[PDB]
């Protein structure tokens, strides 16, 4: 696979350009995970080429372009298109937020259009610009502090601001889980309220096994948040007028989907006549 | 600095914090976070002459907002959208109880 | 009445400074007793609020002031008001920030 | 028998000046604010008083009343109204600001202008609509209100012109019975002593502590607290550490309210062992 000719490229607005991109096998372009406006053409030599017109440059055309195989192996190229009418390049709110699992370097993807732009990375309220390292094709890549941010830059003679990001860091550790009841000996037609609590994890999930489950009508848990520094999240399950049967095995299995920690505590609860 | 005659904090609205809790978006598990954690709204505060009066609204609105419910999985989070009642109020009075 | 829906999407409540509310109680002018009223019941005080974006980050206060204000302890004789003053102080916040914990 | 040339309501030009004259079968005198103004009494050889007072430069707070009355309840009361642009709602005291009621009945906003043919319009401190109250330019605004405050406002030249705020406020009052008791009424040397003193149905009271140590003896400050804000309850503990002997003996909590001077009072006896 080719390309004429890599590897970032910086166009004139409203003007216009071709790229082309040939393999032996069948080859294709994708800007932005969809492949645009082609023209697809075999060799007789055995050599597939692709080619697409970018009319009318506008900044909102920066970023990647790839050349694929079909009808993990490619060759990215990066096209600026500085446009004084486009500021940074707008983005998905779902990339405003930044979610992270673990501690790890961040990038902070706020881009322009003209390579020669200075991009400043500040806290949402603050003035002072971080030290932080720019990639006008990727923007800010560093650590930092579960706060927002945003990116400054002179358009023109204008300051610009674009919008604010978040760092937000999940909260995990190991489990454990640990049970309880009101009373482990309740009378028929009395209440049944077992307690299951875990700290550690943010986002946990409760899986309540026990008698009167299956066939028949299961009960609905209640969480709640004790502190919210070291999560203390609590599931309580309550059955109001005690059937017998009810008696047994009552099981509170709690898993984080962030990993995959697993634990699992029981009691046994009777029920008397 | 001279310390100036106290002054009645009136009957109306100022802007307060709601905290958006997950129990309002699903109080069956605990797979997820909401986004943003909390949120601005307008509520009667200041006070009255007396205990039989009481600053209450005198017109609330209800509106529907958009927050985020974050399910993870994988490393990777799930986002989904989803409906968050707020409640403002308008005006107050100090309501005779 | 109706219109077209346009989706609000809810926005953060910002870590900064709003007039809060306080009850001046005569327990805080003179705990010793119960002849008096005082006056006035509450005054506007600028505190920090707000969530930051995560738990372990706290919104707090970066400037505070300690801002004396007078009041009156109003004893009732006969149904006739003798007033007196007091001094209760402020604590103000100017400025916050969100702090990691 | 008393008698005033001429009475009984005037209306004054700014800077003007007034002979008014009050006279009787026995000493007569003029009173305005409580407190007898320069005047110029004498007897006449019928056997008759009189009293004269000059009033000079009139100017806008000399409008209201002016009674002439029999001194060194029956009197003769003149309201005299000197109409003053520079003056908007008569100043008054903040003690006629606060309206403390103990029962249900007419009340009285006493704001009052200098001219009678002013427009005034009551109104909830915070709110814009005029209140439908009946308004004596003497006395002020008479109705029925709710514990709220209210201003009044009026058009002086072309400026609207608003008083300052009136509150009305009704005391909650009842019946004084005391209820005293104790952490324990045998205590042992060293250790706490703890009394209290509980009485519901009065929002303001007077807690009187007597005790042991009280005459010849650092006297405790009691510490009062409000359980119930609505039906008030008010407790007062009277705390002493380190209970010393001698301190045995007889504790009273005697509590008056001072809006109707009710009184109560109950004693229990405290020993102190070693
Ligand atoms: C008795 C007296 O002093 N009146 C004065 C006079 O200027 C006039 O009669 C009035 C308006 O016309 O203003 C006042
Ligand atoms: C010029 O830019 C506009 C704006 O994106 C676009 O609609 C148009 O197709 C482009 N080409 C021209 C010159 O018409
Ligand atoms: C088609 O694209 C996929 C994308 O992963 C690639 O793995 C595959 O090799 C391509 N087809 C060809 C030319 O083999
Ligand atoms: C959770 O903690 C308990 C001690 O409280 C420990 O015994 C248990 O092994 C832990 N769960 C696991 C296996 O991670
Ligand atoms: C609880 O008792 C039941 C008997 O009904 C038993 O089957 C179960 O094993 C007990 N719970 C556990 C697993 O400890
Ligand atoms: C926990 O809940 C039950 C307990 O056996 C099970 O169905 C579920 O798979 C468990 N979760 C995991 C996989 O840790
Ligand atoms: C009227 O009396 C007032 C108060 O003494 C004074 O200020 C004013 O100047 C007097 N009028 C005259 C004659 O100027
Ligand atoms: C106080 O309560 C008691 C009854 O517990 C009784 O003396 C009366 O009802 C009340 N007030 C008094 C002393 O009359
Ligand atoms: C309370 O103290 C005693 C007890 O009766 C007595 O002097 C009177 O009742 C009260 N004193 C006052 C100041 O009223
Ligand atoms: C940049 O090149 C284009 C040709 O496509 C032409 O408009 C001119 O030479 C340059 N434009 C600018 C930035 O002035
Ligand atoms: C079971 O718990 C007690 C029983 O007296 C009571 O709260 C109620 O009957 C039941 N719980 C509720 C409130 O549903
Ligand atoms: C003067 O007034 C007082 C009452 O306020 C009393 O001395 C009496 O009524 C009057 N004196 C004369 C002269 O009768
Ligand atoms: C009062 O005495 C001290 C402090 O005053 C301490 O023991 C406690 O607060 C009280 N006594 C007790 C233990 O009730
Ligand atoms: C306190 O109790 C004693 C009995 O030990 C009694 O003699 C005394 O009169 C009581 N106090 C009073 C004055 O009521």
């Amino acid at each position: 696979v080719v390309t004429p000719p890599g590897p970032e490229l910086v166009l004139n607005v409203s003007s216009t350009f071709v790229l082309t991109c040939s393999g032996s096998a069948p080859v294709v372009w994708e800007r932005m995970s969809q492949e645009p406006p082609q023209e697809m053409a075999k060799a007789q030599d055995g050599t597939f080429s692709s080619v697409l017109t970018l009319t009318n440059l506008t900044g909102l055309d920066t970023g990647e372009y790839f050349c694929t195989h079909n009808d993990d192996e490619r060759k990215r190229l990066y096209i600026f298109v500085p446009d004084p009418t486009v500021g940074f390049l707008p983005n998905d709110a779902e990339e405003l937020f930044i979610f992270l699992t673990e501690i790890t370097e961040i990038t902070i993807p706020c881009r322009v259009t003209d390579p020669q732009l200075v991009v400043t990375l500040h806290e949402k309220k603050g003035d002072v610009a971080l030290p932080v390292p720019y990639d006008h094709q990727r923007g800010f890549s560093g650590i930092f502090e579960d706060r927002s941010y945003i990116c400054k830059t002179t358009i023109g003679d204008r300051e610009v601001d674009s919008d604010a990001y978040y760092v937000y860091r999940l909260q995990v550790s190991s489990i454990n889980v640990s049970v309880n009841a009101v009373q482990t000996v309740v009378r028929q037609g009395e209440n049944i309220t077992l307690m299951c609590i875990v700290i550690g994890n943010e986002v946990v999930n409760f899986e309540w096994t026990y008698p009167r489950k299956e066939s028949g009508r299961l009960v609905e848990p209640v969480t709640d948040f004790l502190l919210d520094m070291p999560y203390h999240i609590r599931s309580i399950l309550h059955i109001p007028s005690a059937e017998l049967e009810d008696s047994g095995t009552y099981t509170c299995n709690v898993t984080e989907s962030v990993n995959d920690h697993q634990d699992e505590k029981a009691i046994n609860i009777t029920v008397v006549e | 600095t001279i310390a100036e005659p106290a002054m009645i904090a009136e009957c109306k609205t100022r802007t307060e914090v709601f905290e958006i809790s997950r129990r309002l978006i699903d109080r069956t598990n605990a797979n997820f976070l909401v986004w943003p954690p909390c949120v601005e709204v307008q509520r009667c505060s200041g006070c009255c002459n007396n205990r039989n009066v009481q600053c209450r609204p005198t017109q609330v609105q209800l509106r529907p907002v958009q927050v985020r419910k974050i399910e993870i999985v994988r490393k990777k989070p799930i986002f989904k959208k989803a409906t968050v009642t707020l409640e403002d109020h308008l005006a107050c009075k100090c309501e005779t109880v």
